[PDB]
């Protein structure tokens, strides 16, 4: 190829076919020089906390991660994904690197000159064996922008391990990256390759038409019988004469049938009023908090449940809700306006609401002298004839997450939403090579400590091709379609400013088109 | 936040002589940070018995004026409402 | 290709064919950052007037203009085009980027060092589905050079949406441009396309040699009848006996035939002169105006129509006739000698005086009391009979216009003069690649702030190839053709200055040759 | 060329016996018993108030002359030849149009009368070249396009001139010269046994229904 | 059948960042301190005077409708639903246009204004057949096609009426029936699930735009 | 299959029933799922368990989404006529089969 030759062209289109839609990205990225070429042991040696503690290493090695919605569709092609299809799931991707330019800079007075370093590679590699640990999949920060003009900066790579406190292990790993052939590349080089997604189910991008409680005929009675009555009004007294009934319309609550609603871990519930809610620090306090290796965690948000009841909307669950935020709003203790809470209020027809019970079991073994008690059964484990659905996917939340290596999963959906992998598209990574500064003319055993400051930049493309699944509806009424806003605001809606800061203005689901239980 | 709306005339100054008795005063030029929804025209001075036309347009057009000193007053008002007003100044010499 | 090798030569040249002509054109551009990198929603927010308000986006992308005819053809080639043909269109195009170098600048204490930066890329795409706002054909500055010797500065892309004041609506769009598929260029690379032109017609460059009330033979009469008189002179009362007469020479006013003049649309007439106008600002108040959406615009130029009639030159229409400028003239308040007014003349044979009437209807139903009264017919539209001629097209107007993907066009002529095109040759869209300067060494998910300060030049070149019409006339005496004053003068016209500054003393119109009606 | 006449007017191609399913202006008042007070009522058209009810087509486009009677009586006593002719305008000299548009010549049950110079008038066997009486002359006549072409010597319509508010009133104007709208359509001018067969095109850019 | 609006009107389809080449009206006086002196400027027009600078197009034909307001407030005391109505006339008879050319029905956010015979008027359920209320009948709307269509309760525009010279001053005109020139562009009537879907154009030697 | 289309008539509070020879009777499936599938709910109307019996067929009706008594923007109104439906008279008849999955023992 050589210096003055492209290596790569600018793909970022979307083409829709029949039952297909291939989006391509191109962004500009950036790596600079992570821990000074060395991989630094960190852990909370600085005091933590017993639920804060941890163990692990940071590598001088960056990471390309694409894992958000909005890397790959635009908010139109969202919008004609999300009105138009029951169901979406990932086939393959395509990822390259090309166009690498390797800039070094130099110290002259204060003012940095940065110049070429034709010669100076970058080595990139992938975990396509999944033999590292895979950091993808906890929602970071440091993916492809939203926006396709973007310059983007590469995450640093490093993972955690086991820890005894802050102290480690014997069982802990230590991974060194460049133990792992990798290829270096020169500008003029480029690198590709491709991965297979295995077959993974469908996303409902569907609402529910009916709930599970109303999945009858209302003119027909049932042929069973229910708990209609126990006693009789006899004038004065009663006498426990244990009646029957039928339910058709008038008693619909006790006809029932084969199906649950699934799930639940109750969380507690916050108003979006500020007086509505507690005078009190109930933040970990009331949290919802797994118990695991003697530590305690934060579930968020959790099992799949219903955000709210019918007519509540100012309530969310305190940690049961994948929560956004704004355009510059801060990394700490940002205010209620700062953020954008979303919403699974879709899902009330199967998933119970997550700040309610589940239900009520017995307790006692009623007789004639003592009364039935009942319970409040605030976590239900999954029963046979429960029916659910998973947490909605959003434009900017996560795309896919990787299924932990286990003897044990139960339907391997990820809790923040998405698509559960048993081998994910792998990790990318990518380090700047070493160049050292000057040597001294004496040998020296020691390990070089002076190196010749420099980072790389170059354009980045990612192609995955998705499968859709169409709406075969035979609804009469029109439905409810994600629409913009047609008044007159000032400034449109996912786009610039006059500062030129793109921007989302809510969190956009995928369940609008609705379909039957 | 619209500061007003601020208004300006076509030009202050408008000497006429006889026999044509008939001039256009502007305010197309009036400007703002969003549209003008309302223009009006009010005579301040001048002699009597003149029939008027477009009072609530941006353009003025007058007719079978008597010689004297008239005195408009374009009046704008923003949407939602908050009014600027200038004034125009004529002089029908014989 | 490489560094050190060359990727295109330098092609400015025009091949005249039997009825072909090929016009070759190269010029040297350069273009730099625009909105540094950044999209830039735009408005009318600092204080417009009702029919000043606009809304839309500022782009960092550049394009290229090639819609003016002194692009494409030398004036030599010019007055070979409009002597000696009835008619010229344009076939298809040529389009190549090649050459190019992109310059990085540093900020070395006031002292700005320019580098060459031979990694960098520049990216480019054509518009080729239509699918941008189409900002061509709006006569805008910044096309090539009418001199093939001078570099130009590549104008910055932006669009309009719709506005309601300076605010938006609901139905604005919002166009990434990086969103298209654009091909990266290095140096050493080059870009390439070719267009085809649609079937349009010729362009009408023959004036007519008859009139439209003079169609006829003068030596024979007509055997129809006409008003010729509706009273007697009775010695000294009159009697109503409506007379009928026949014409050939004598009447020759009210013989009439099949066919009427083009539609009108009346503007006012301004005086050369400066005494001959009047003493007041009747630039607005009198103009012509189109109200569209609660806001009005000037036509400039409207429907073509002439500018004057016969033996008063020192007249023109107020906003019906394109004024080009002389070299220097400012943006701003010139006098009437800083610009040059083109004339329509020509088309005073088919279309009517732009500044007079269409005619005079009636408004009445006479009888014996009351008498028959006119009116004045100042906008006329088409009626079925009428033909008309197009305005002319001049060496620094433009070529074509996109035609407006509506339900409803009537004879598609761009009212600027041209050729309507419904599929016209595509925008050429241009960008510097951001490169990034030096990130921090830990992570930011913040968008890039801080880049390479760099700008890119080269070289661009158009080959159009067009389609004559030949003149086929049996005229005795000689035609009316354009030539160069032969006297002494100081400067030559159309050529550059003691300092080196090309000019171009007037307008050249196309209608020089005479074709019957 | 069009050697039929229609047997339908342009204002009357519906079924009287059905209603539309559309509203109009029926009335924007009420009787109050004493005041009124702009209610803006809507009502359909089927029969009894046929015409407004309408379509979508327009009439052929006009160019107004005057109306000249056969009756020597009814006409003026002045000389309106000219100074009432319809002569357009081009290069600044005038010339009347003679006979312009195809419009008909009269409306129903006026056969006396016929536009100015909007008629092919022929003559008679020995007439004279000049100012020869109307006894000598063979006027045509256009009335078999009245059901789509307008009457000549009248107006097209009667725009709009103001924007009616509650203080003044709604006042409308007199069409005179209307050109092509989009819906509209017309017939072309008869041709006679003793007319002209055909024209040449001028040989022009621009040209519209030739 | 055009089922889009247009994202872009007929007078915003240029550059705002780029001037034109041509020059317009700018200024036909000066201020010399107490007098004018009729310099004839000329300017370039790019975003401070958007306004007059033109092109190759042209808004749609107009036939101008009155303004009728859905605020019975804002109406007139007054039976102006004929006496103010458009009427068409052909062969002696008069006929509403109902609804007439495509025109837009209001201008930007005047939306109670509709035109009095210039929109489609559907009913409600079990409305009657006649003198039915304004909230028993659904009036649609031509918003879509402010774009390139005039209003239809408005001008066209304003041609000039006289030839100024030193002592007169030019005197404009209201366009109030434009006929098609060259140039126009427009866009035809909505289609609607409860209006119509085709027409028999009639069997005519002339038809425009059908 | 043996389909027959009774008329009754009012005569008097005396009711007169005839055949009615050129009426249809539609017929169609839900082949599709595309309608709400009532059934499974347990409901009376099946087919007797004794075969002498004659039955009445029950009236179809479902239900939607409701907040309280009121709707909701998401509640589907299905209209059975816009479904391909075969039209039956007397001598015509109406069969379909139908492939059990492999459901568990």
């Amino acid at each position: 190829d050589g210096v003055g030759n492209s290596s790569g062209n600018w793909h970022c289109d979307s083409t829709w076919m029949g039952d297909r839609v291939i989006t391509t990205s191109t962004r500009t990225w950036a790596l600079p020089t992570y821990n000074n070429h060395l991989y630094k042991q960190i852990s909370s040696q600085s005091g933590a906390s017993n639920d804060n503690h941890y163990f692990g290493y940071s590598t001088p090695w960056g990471y390309f991660d694409f894992n958000r919605f909005h890397c790959h569709f635009s908010p139109r092609d969202w919008q004609r994904l999300i009105n138009n299809n029951w169901g979406f799931r990932p086939k393959r991707l395509n990822f390259k690197l090309f166009n690498i330019q390797v800039k070094e800079v130099t110290q002259n007075d204060g003012t940095t000159t940065i110049a070429n370093n034709l010669t100076s590679t970058v080595q990139v590699f992938t975990d396509s064996e999944y033999q590292l640990p895979y950091v993808l999949g906890s929602a970071h920060q440091g993916c492809l922008p939203p926006f396709p003009a973007d310059v983007f900066m590469v995450p640093q790579y490093g993972y955690l391990t086991l820890n005894n406190g802050s102290q480690a292990v014997g069982r802990s790993s230590f991974y060194c990256l460049e133990y792992f052939p990798s290829q270096m590349l020169r500008t003029g080089n480029n690198f590709t390759f491709s991965y297979t997604f295995e077959d993974v189910p469908f996303h409902s991008s569907y609402a529910h038409s009916q709930s599970l409680d109303r999945l009858m005929n209302p003119l027909i009675d049932q042929y069973l019988y229910y708990l209609s009555r126990t006693n009789t009004p006899s004038g004065t007294t009663t006498q426990s004469r244990l009646q029957f009934s039928q339910a058709g319309a008038s008693d619909i609550r006790d006809q029932s049938r084969n199906w649950l609603p699934g799930p639940c871990y109750r969380q507690q519930r916050v108003s979006k009023t500020s007086a509505d809610n507690n005078n009190s620090e109930y933040s970990w306090t009331g949290a919802t908090k797994y118990h695991l290796n003697g530590r305690d965690s934060l579930v968020n948000p959790g099992p799949a449940m219903a955000s709210h009841k019918d007519d509540e909307e100012k309530f969310f669950p305190q940690s049961g809700v994948l929560i956004f935020g704004k355009q510059g709003s801060e990394k700490t203790n940002v205010d209620i306006e700062k953020v954008m809470i979303t919403d699974e209020e879709e899902i009330r027809t199967t998933n119970p609401v997550a700040t309610e019970q589940y239900g009520s079991v017995s307790t006692n073994l009623q007789r004639g002298n003592r009364q039935a008690a009942t319970a409040d059964v605030n976590t239900q484990g999954v029963l046979p004839g429960m029916v659910w659905q998973d947490r909605d996917v959003y434009l900017q939340g996560p795309i896919w997450a990787k299924i932990p290596h286990t003897d044990g999963h139960f339907h391997p959906s990820p809790l923040m939403g998405g698509f559960g992998l048993k081998h994910p598209p792998p990790q990318i990574l990518i380090k700047n090579t070493p160049v050292p500064a000057n040597p001294s003319t004496t040998f020296s055993a020691a390990k070089f400590a002076s190196f010749i400051t420099q980072y790389s930049t170059g354009q980045v493309s990612v192609e995955i091709e998705w499968e859709l699944q169409k709406e075969n509806s035979k609804r009469w009424n029109p439905e409810i379609q994600y629409t913009s806003n047609y008044n007159k605001s000032v400034n449109v809606d996912f786009t610039v400013d006059t500062n030129g800061v793109y921007s989302e203005p809510r969190p956009i689901g995928t369940r609008y088109l609705t379909r039957n239980l | 936040k619209n500061r007003p709306p601020i208004a300006i005339v076509s030009p202050q100054f408008q000497e006429i002589s006889l026999p044509t008795t008939s001039t256009v005063i502007d305010g197309s030029q009036s400007t703002d940070d969003d549209k003008i929804v309302q223009y009006h025209w009010e005579e301040l001075k001048g002699p009597l018995r003149e029939e008027k036309i477009s009072e609530d347009t941006a353009i003025l057009k007058l007719s079978k004026l008597v010689p004297g000193n008239y005195t408009f007053s374009l009046t704008v008002v923003d949407s939602d409402g908050a009014t600027n007003s200038t004034t125009a100044n004529l002089t029908v010499n014989k």
